[PDB]
């Protein structure tokens, strides 16, 4: 499989007033190991995070072209962009590519720059936005994902609640995925700051 | 008018268009042919003025086949003449292979107009000093006479003429009632009226030419042949006398 | 995906599943299949999910453009051709499964929308992997001219089979109403499975993820 | 058709581009536009021309565009042309950090642009852009900057310099007062509103921004009502103390 | 799919069976499979449903603008070749089969075969998938001279037979007859057809 | 006041004016013919004149009235083969609609969409706009009987009651007149006022031959051409 | 003048004067003469050297073994003109496996040269063929001009002074048909000889000849085989 | 096509074809906009030839989506042209960003098609000025885009026949703080001043933008606001 070259594993999670992404930080092509320090979570704003797994060279194609065209939309539109309309705006950039498409799932963590409602949500490879109001997940263990997720998601998190279920729904489904791991890193973007931990993971 | 009299794609101050009327003038200086459509066919007469004795008999033809049921007859500049009997031919060709039957002679007509026309709209291009005649018959749409001229205009007729004695020819037409008369009578009065037409002191010599397509054809278009034409011009000479 | 339409004395009645699976696993348990195109056109997508979301979306903006030009309340036979014609032009690779059902000055009109192409206007229609469930409780008890309680009540049945019957199918029924005073979106109109609680009882104690690093961005000097 | 042809890309016979010529002076109308190089930051102040009290205020500024996040620049000519040529500096800007993950260095951006301007004076049978503008940035390579560039698509890097109406004589001003290497941007705004009181004060009819470097990060802003009236009062009461 | 239609002194009648099947499953059992091209022109349609209703509207397209620049209603022989070119040009990336038939005040009824992009004439004609069981059943029924119901009477019982041996046939039979008068629409509901050995 | 070349092209002279488009109007009257367009309650007549100069001409081929669709119909006054172009125009327009669309193309859409091709020849300098006028009658659906008329200048209007060629000032003056006044505007009170609007500017006693009539009904939206018959038949009504 | 620097302007009398002024630049051209018996289509030209130290231009070409031509006007132009005849000639070989009828060769002329005269920014051909070819039709003389014009013909004469070879192949007309090969060409020559003024005569320097028939495929004689043709008559 | 451009630079910098188009603005019908607290309003003077107009057949205030309303001075079918490529611009900025489009992002897309006939090959400018209404943060937005392409967000503006003295019976009237009711009265008002004879709901026109969205006022309503004249 080509979304199994390189492996690798995205989350996001809603809390209250506050939102979670957290990602694997392993690169590598099959079964080597080639680095454990690859970015996979890219800012897109203030309190706006994407995340993408994947084969690498098209996380890295799709982080950057999206950048691009965001820098062109907040300079013609003076303001930060809204979650939802970054999804809109990945949506279309996916799709363009339609019958021949970058191998990356997004998905994306935020809070609205005006409103500060939380917001999280996920496209597949050909852009199909999918919006939920508990977990989004994309990687090569989506069912070990899955499986944390359902049993430990709650509705009204509080910042460290939402910090401790993401970590252990990340730690415990990357150690049951051979091509996934390596270190894991969060992200909590609150209202008045972005929090960032790398944990202490397993290394084989 | 001066100023406003080099471009097609220039109205003058009063709402003409100069050029087109420039090109109509080419056909004016040109010599005359006739058309005439009777209760069995079409039949085509041209004064066609002979430049040098040099030239061989048939050369510069301004009668054409344009489909195996449709005759032209041209006036006015003969490359450009030339060229529309090539997009009628085409225009012809390209109806069969889309319906697969005789492209009808109205539709014929309509669809070579508007080339016509489009070259009277742009400065890019000259339009056509050229004014010509199509001619047909059908069992199921009879005689069709039509004629269209270097402004797009297309129009059917009875009787018509194109050329330096258009109008002469035209009193002369009017004098026949074609409308009850066939093609092998028609003849002999289209060669009289091109005979009559005809200025001995102007121009030194002329060739007649004779087309036809009726029901004695069977629908064909096809040169009058030359013992009809000869009695035609026999006729045409002894009734210039008396 | 279930979803269906149904030709009532009134109008049209769409419903339409709230599942989306990601080959054998449920990715969304509350995703929204049915489709606003104008006021009183809408349309219920199964197939490729990207490419229901994108040609829906471009035929509502493309009767925008017609509804401002004209000045008139689009047509369903224009949504249909329009529909068409774009997907024939891809040869069924645009996965695009649609079922279009709206009021126009010529009435209530439900239509089938194929991948490749092809269309049927039909009295009632179903499509997506739970199809043959909804439209075996619809050949069972459809009759022309039901009222709009009597519709509602056999589409919610039709979509209800599908989610029971079909593992691709699942969640809630939305359905649709469109009349000639307009459309009511019955988000949710009834839901098959009653709350499926548990004793969630899995909370961390704040320490029990060994962290490495740690770093605090503040945002209040933008604030 | 030859009759109707302008003939804009072509010389006369004093070896001289007319088209070029007559869109300079265009720019001559256009409000007075300055830009000043200090050694803490770069700044452009601009006679503002959209003056009306039916005006609604819906943007941040009428004349300052803001190109990339280390860079800025004001206009002076047609604006309906400035537009056109600022979108086209955010695409060059960001095509260049899509090739190679950095900002466009200042320069790269201005002759980028440039080359666009002077390709309608040579070919294409187009009226040239009636725009003069001026570039504030900074990079890793020459730091602060200022730059100009003319319809003509020639450009040069200035100390100091003014585009628009009564230019020449803001330029002779500005080379009396600038101290090469001695300019704070406190001390270049106040000539800036020296400048700008000849060759035209009030806020409202006055646009300032400065560029600056604060912990690694450029920051780009437009001056509040309540900021250049200060340097307006700054200016008055300096006349009054040599009274 | 079952399409037939007949050539009668004065006009033509076509019929079509109503089943649209997806494999095993029947999509639509009600299908009016004749689609008219002009006032007095149809064609039956059968193969791909996409590319028949594609080719059926570019030719009703096509028809309708020839008919209003030749200020006359199209021939037949123009409808059937505006098809077959359609059909021809394209015989690689299409797969379907659309018989056309009606009505001429210059030929008369006349019905055309536009198989692969060929053009014929027929005194009849069958085709689809359910044509294959019935070409001995209308060799030895069809008789020279028909009139309007014989021809009906006709189609029916050659569609019936079929629909009843074909799993890809069934529903309701659509018969059209198409004369200078106008054209007349019928419907033989699945109950009321005719009845032959069926075991 | 002319600048340039603002008499030779469309562009703009000093005041704003397009003076190409202006000698387009002029160009209309060229021609030398006059057509009236009336609406009614249940109908919508074209009349205009049908001037055989020639007995050698084929009467039957000479017509200003030309059929769109089944239901549309429209005369044509100024520059002929101008005319018989936009006229082709306006029939491609008609039924690529009813292809991409699925319906008939309303009577005004169909003239938007001519009058926006037009305002095209003036906005663009390589090209004259056309010398004619286009009248379109039709029976909408839910609006009843429509009467829409557009420019060499690229607009377009929908009307009661319209004119176009020499005597358009004359006509529309008679015809707002007539308006005004108590009417039940008939069929027959529809067609009259038309014939009578043209007789009366054109101070000419009509012969069946001298003019031609175009209609469309609620009862029979089809475009009808009215016979030489038909034509006598509302010409010797107004005689009493 | 207004209507006198494009093809596209016709000018208020109904001419189109771009296309006269392309006409001169045939009469400018030496004087070439064309004829025909019923079993030989001869051509003859007028060879003008720039100095007695430079070779006299070639006028006569080949086109394919059936067909040649002599030229009068632009050369670059009929080097076009030549190319074009040359490849629609070998089109009919590869496609048919027969020779391209001459009259059908000289409608693709017609129509080719008639395209510039009627497009803006574009120019008539300047220059002026005559055509020497043999088919089922027998031989063949054939005129093509600027104008787009063409003429079948029995006998013809283009360029300087060419009115002069016109009146002598007028009179002589009548001979023609029965005429052998060498007094055809012998005819030919004559006619040429009228336009020259009455000091210079025809030599083996500026004589050319090209000759095709029932017998022979398409042959040029320039230097010392034009030399036989030559002897027979020396008078005025 | 002509390839080169029609518009260019005087000796004196002018371009002379945008000053000409301007002129055609200028001798158009009169047209006004007004920002109220809580809305826009657009008004304009429909006044036909003669009563054999078919008055509801065609538009001056134009909608250009659910949010963004149009109404100009100068030449009828240039409108028609920018109408439909505002409602085009309009539309593709929804089917990628999925929210309707900002007036300000629509001002600025259909003030640069306008910048492009003022410097592309073989066409003249067009010869209208826009007003462009608009609802999308939480308030109202009135625009204004000129022949050459150049664009003004206003509080209140006149076009047309008598615009300089629209313009200054507006400065004396306009208040930041009026309710769109009122906007409207003063609206009426303005076109009054210019109008040349009796103005009833059927020769003027007023479109409205608010919360609610852009729409045009029916005559019954224009018949009510008329009845306070
Ligand atoms: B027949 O040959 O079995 C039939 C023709 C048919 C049925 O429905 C239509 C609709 C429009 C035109 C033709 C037509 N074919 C089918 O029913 C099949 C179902 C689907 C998959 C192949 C084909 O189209
Ligand atoms: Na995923
Ligand atoms: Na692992
Ligand atoms: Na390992
Ligand atoms: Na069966
Ligand atoms: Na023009």
């Amino acid at each position: 499989s080509i979304m199994s070259y390189n492996g690798g594993a995205v989350m996001a999670m809603k809390g209250k007033n506050c939102v979670a992404i957290a990602a694997d930080r392993r690169f590598g092509i099959q079964a080597q190991m080639v680095t454990t320090d690859f970015q996979k979570i890219f800012p897109m704003g203030d309190r706006l995070y994407i995340g993408l797994a994947g084969l690498a060279t098209d996380v890295q194609t799709v982080a950057q072209r999206l950048k691009f065209r965001l820098n062109l939309y907040e300079l013609k539109e003076g303001r930060q962009i809204k979650p939802y309309t970054l999804m809109s705006m990945v949506a279309n950039l996916l799709y363009e590519k339609r019958f021949g498409p970058y191998y990356t799932e997004p998905v994306i963590a935020g809070l609205d720059p005006k409103t500060f409602k939380p917001f999280i949500c996920s496209l597949d490879l050909i852009g199909c936005p999918m919006v939920t109001d508990d977990f989004v997940v994309s990687g090569t263990c989506a069912e070990q994902m899955y499986g944390m997720c359902e049993s430990l998601w709650e509705p009204n998190m509080d910042p460290d609640h939402l910090f401790e279920t993401i970590s252990q729904a990340m730690l415990n489904a990357v150690d049951r995925d051979a091509v996934s791991g390596m270190g894991v890193i969060v992200h909590i973007i609150e209202k008045d700051k972005i929090t960032t931990r790398t944990l202490k993971a397993r290394m084989d | 008018g001066t100023g406003y009299d080099l471009s097609a794609s220039t109205f003058s101050p009063d709402g003409r268009v100069f050029q087109v009327e420039y090109a109509m003038k080419a056909v004016e200086n040109s010599s005359t042919a006739i058309g005439i459509r009777c209760k069995d066919g079409v039949v085509f007469g041209v004064e066609k003025l002979v430049l040098s004795k040099l030239y061989e008999e048939g050369s510069n033809k301004r009668l054409f086949n344009v489909d195996r049921h449709v005759g032209m007859a041209v006036a006015g500049l003969l490359a450009d003449a030339r060229s529309l009997a090539d997009i009628a031919r085409e225009e012809a060709s390209n109806f069969r292979s889309n319906f697969g039957y005789n492209i009808p002679l109205k539709h014929l007509a309509d669809r070579v107009a508007m080339y016509v026309h489009a070259y009277t709209l742009y400065s890019a291009v000259r339009p056509f000093g050229c004014s010509f005649m199509l001619g047909s018959y059908s069992v199921n749409d009879g005689a069709q006479l039509y004629m269209i001229d270097p402004s797009g205009v297309s129009y059917g007729y009875w009787g018509c003429a194109i050329g330096k004695a258009r109008q002469a020819a035209k009193t002369e037409i009017e004098k026949l009632q074609m409308k009850e008369m066939t093609c092998r009578d028609i003849v002999k009065e289209v060669a009289k009226i091109i005979y009559i037409v005809h200025d001995e002191v102007k121009d030194k010599a002329f060739e007649l030419e004779l087309s036809w397509v009726g029901e004695l054809t069977n629908g064909r278009h096809e040169i009058v042949p030359k013992d009809i034409r000869e009695e035609a011009e026999k006729y045409a000479k002894e009734s210039l006398k008396e | 995906t279930t979803i269906a339409g149904l030709v009532f004395q009134d109008g049209v009645i769409l419903g339409a599943d709230t599942r989306a699976t990601n080959d054998s696993v449920v990715a969304d348990k509350s995703c929204e299949k049915i489709h606003f195109i104008a006021p009183k056109i809408y349309c219920c997508g199964a197939g490729v999910a990207a490419d229901a979301e994108m040609t829906t979306r471009m035929v509502a903006s493309k009767m925008e453009l017609h509804a401002l030009s004209t000045g008139r309340e689009p047509r369903v036979a224009t949504v249909t051709r329009i529909l068409r014609q774009t997907l024939f032009r891809y040869q069924g690779h645009v996965g695009a499964s649609l079922i279009v059902g709206g009021v126009d000055l010529t009435g209530p009109q439900l239509y089938g929308v194929h991948p490749h192409g092809s269309y049927s206007r039909l009295p009632f229609t179903a499509l997506g992997s739970g199809q043959d469930a909804a439209l075996a409780v619809l050949e069972d008890r459809f009759q022309p001219n039901m009222t709009l309680e009597a519709a509602q009540g056999l589409l919610v049945e039709a979509v209800t089979a599908g989610i029971l019957g079909d593992l691709g199918s699942g969640g809630n029924v939305d359905a649709c109403v469109i009349t000639k005073t307009g459309a009511k979106l019955l988000r949710t109109l009834s839901s098959p499975t009653e709350p499926v609680k548990r004793s969630g009882r899995y909370h961390f104690v704040p320490g029990t993820t060994a962290v490495l690093t740690q770093t605090v961005k503040p945002l209040t000097l933008e604030l | 058709s030859r009759r109707y042809d302008s003939r804009t890309t072509i010389f006369s016979p004093e070896g001289r581009l007319y088209q070029v010529e007559y869109a300079m002076e265009a720019i001559g109308h256009a409000g007075t536009c300055l830009g000043i190089l200090a050694n803490d930051g770069v700044l452009l102040a601009a006679e503002r021309r959209n003056i009306h009290k039916l005006l609604d205020e819906v943007f941040f500024s009428e004349k300052i565009y803001k190109l990339n996040e280390d860079m800025a620049c004001s206009v002076a000519g047609i604006t309906s042309d400035a537009n056109v040529l600022t979108n086209e500096l955010r695409l060059i800007a960001q095509r260049y950090l899509l090739q190679y993950q950095e900002p466009i260095p200042c320069e790269q951006l201005v002759t980028a642009l440039c080359d666009i301007k002077q390709a309608y004076t040579q070919f294409g049978g187009k009226r040239p852009f009636g725009v003069s503008l001026l570039y504030i940035g900074w990079d890793k390579h020459y730091g602060f900057q200022l730059y100009q560039s003319d319809p003509s698509g020639n450009y040069g890097g200035w100390k100091a310099t003014c585009i628009g109406n009564n230019s020449a004589a803001a330029v002779s001003m500005l080379k009396q007062d600038y101290k090469e290497g001695e300019m704070t941007l406190k001390s270049a705004l106040a000539l800036a509103i020296k400048v700008l009181n000849k060759t035209m004060l009030s806020a409202e009819k006055v646009e300032i921004a400065t560029l600056t470097r604060e912990n690694g990060k450029t920051v780009i802003r437009v001056l509040k009502q309540k900021e250049v009236e200060q340097l307006i009062k700054k200016h008055e009461e300096e006349e009054a103390k040599a009274e | 799919t079952t399409i037939m239609a007949v050539e009668f002194d004065g006009g033509v009648v076509m019929g079509s069976d109503s089943r649209v099947s997806a494999g095993e499953a029947v999509v639509n059992r009600v299908f009016d499979k004749l689609s008219p091209l002009h006032e007095r022109i149809y064609c039956a349609l059968s193969g791909s449903a996409a590319d028949a209703q594609a080719v059926a509207d570019m030719a009703a397209y096509q028809l309708e603008l020839h008919g209003i620049e030749l200020e006359e209603p199209p021939l037949v022989l123009a409808a059937a070749n505006v098809v077959r070119n359609i059909s021809y040009k394209y015989r690689e990336d299409l797969s379907a089969h659309l018989m056309v038939a009606g009505w001429d005040q210059r030929e008369g009824g006349q019905v055309y075969g536009t198989l692969g992009g060929m053009l014929t004439r027929q005194p009849f004609a069958i085709g689809g998938s359910g044509s294959t069981f019935i070409y001995g059943y209308v060799d030895a029924a069809y008789k020279p001279g028909m009139s309007p119901e014989e021809c009906r009477r006709f189609t029916t019982d050659a569609i019936a037979l079929a629909m009843s041996r074909d799993g890809s046939s069934g529903g309701v039979i659509y018969l059209v007859t198409i004369t200078a008068a106008g054209v007349d629409h019928r419907v033989i509901l699945g109950n009321e057809l005719p009845k032959f050995y069926d075991e | 006041s002319s600048a340039g070349f603002d008499r030779h092209i469309t562009i703009f002279s000093p005041e704003g004016r397009l003076y190409q488009v202006e000698y387009a109007f002029k160009a209309i009257n060229q021609g030398g013919l006059t057509s009236v367009a009336v609406r009614g309650k249940d109908c919508a007549v074209i009349v205009t004149q049908k001037k055989v100069p020639d007995k050698l001409l084929d009467s039957s081929t000479v017509t200003h009235l030309f059929k769109i669709t089944e239901n549309i119909g429209c005369v044509m006054t100024g520059m002929t083969a101008d005319s018989r172009s936009q006229v082709q125009r306006a029939r491609y327009e008609a039924a690529n609609w009813k292809y991409k669309y699925g319906y008939e193309i309303p009577v005004d859409m169909l003239c938007k969409r001519i009058a926006d091709i037009s305002q095209v020849y003036t906005q663009n300098a390589e090209m004259r706009p056309l010398g004619c006028c286009m009248i379109l009658i039709g029976i909408d659906e839910e609006q009843g009987p429509q009467v829409y008329k557009c420019d060499p200048a690229g607009y377009y209007c929908g009307f009661k009651a319209t004119a176009a060629g020499v005597k358009q000032t004359e006509s529309t003056s008679f015809l707002e007149k007539k308006v005004k006044k108590k009417f039940d505007w008939t069929f027959e009170q529809t067609v009259e006022t038309a014939i009578t609007c043209l007789s009366t500017v054109l101070s000419i006693d009509f012969k069946p031959s001298e003019i031609e009539v175009g209609v469309v009904t609620v009862e029979n939206p089809k475009f009808r051409i009215l016979t030489e018959a038909e034509i006598d038949a509302h010409l010797v009504a107004l005689a009493e | 003048n207004q209507y006198d620097n494009d093809v596209t302007v016709w000018s208020p009398q109904g001419r189109i004067h771009q296309i006269e002024y392309a006409m001169e630049a045939v009469k400018q051209g030496s004087a070439t003469v064309g004829l025909k018996s019923k079993t030989h289509a001869v051509l003859v030209a007028l060879k003008r050297a720039q100095s007695e130290l430079a070779a006299h231009q070639k006028k006569i070409l080949h086109v394919d073994n059936h067909i040649g031509i002599s030229i009068a006007g632009l050369t670059a132009d009929a080097r076009l003109l030549c190319n074009f005849m040359r490849q629609e000639c070998l089109d009919s070989r590869f496609v048919f496996d027969r020779p391209l009828p001459v009259s059908r060769l000289v409608s693709l002329i017609g129509s080719k040269t008639q395209i510039p005269t009627q497009r803006y920014g574009r120019r008539p051909y300047g220059v002026g063929l005559l055509i020497a070819g043999y088919d089922d039709m027998g031989p063949h003389i054939f005129q093509t001009c600027p104008s787009a014009n063409y003429f079948d013909c029995r006998a013809m004469s283009i360029g300087a002074r060419s009115q002069s070879a016109r009146t002598y192949l007028e009179r002589h007309m009548s001979e023609f048909m029965e005429c052998n090969l060498n007094e055809l060409v012998k005819h030919g020559l004559r006619a040429l000889r009228e336009t020259l003024p009455a000091e210079q005569d025809l030599t083996t320097k500026n004589v050319s000849i090209g000759i095709v028939g029932k017998d022979l495929e398409f042959t040029i004689y320039d230097d010392d085989d034009v030399s036989p043709f030559l002897e027979g008559l020396e008078e005025r | 096509g002509y390839s080169f451009s029609l518009t260019t630079f005087s000796p004196s910098g002018k371009l002379v074809q945008i000053e000409y188009a301007l002129a055609a603005v200028a001798g158009g019908a009169p047209s006004v906009g007004i920002k109220a607290a809580n809305g826009v309003v657009l008004a304009t003077e429909k006044k036909q030839k003669s009563i054999l107009y078919d008055e509801r057949s065609v538009h001056k205030v134009e909608p250009i989506t659910k949010h963004i309303g149009l109404v100009y001075s100068g030449m009828g079918p240039d409108y028609r042209v920018l109408v439909h490529r505002a409602r085009k611009l309009a539309q593709q900025y929804y089917l990628v960003y999925q929210e309707p489009i900002p007036t300000a992002q629509l001002v600025q897309r259909v003030a640069s098609v306008m910048q492009e006939y003022t410097q592309s090959g073989g066409v003249r400018p067009f010869g209208v000025s826009l007003l462009i209404c608009g609802w999308n943060e939480g308030r109202p937005y009135l625009f204004q885009s000129d022949p050459s392409g150049a664009y003004f967000a206003w509080k209140a503006t006149a076009m047309g026949k008598n615009y300089v003295n629209g313009k200054t019976f507006l400065e004396k009237r306009y208040n930041e703080d009026l309710e769109l009711e009122d906007a409207i009265h003063t609206a009426i008002l303005t076109l009054k001043e210019s109008f040349e004879g009796q103005m009833t709901e059927d020769n003027i026109e007023v479109g409205i933008c608010n919360e609610a969205g852009f729409r045009r006022l029916t005559p019954t309503e224009v018949k009510d606001y008329l009845a306070a004249i």
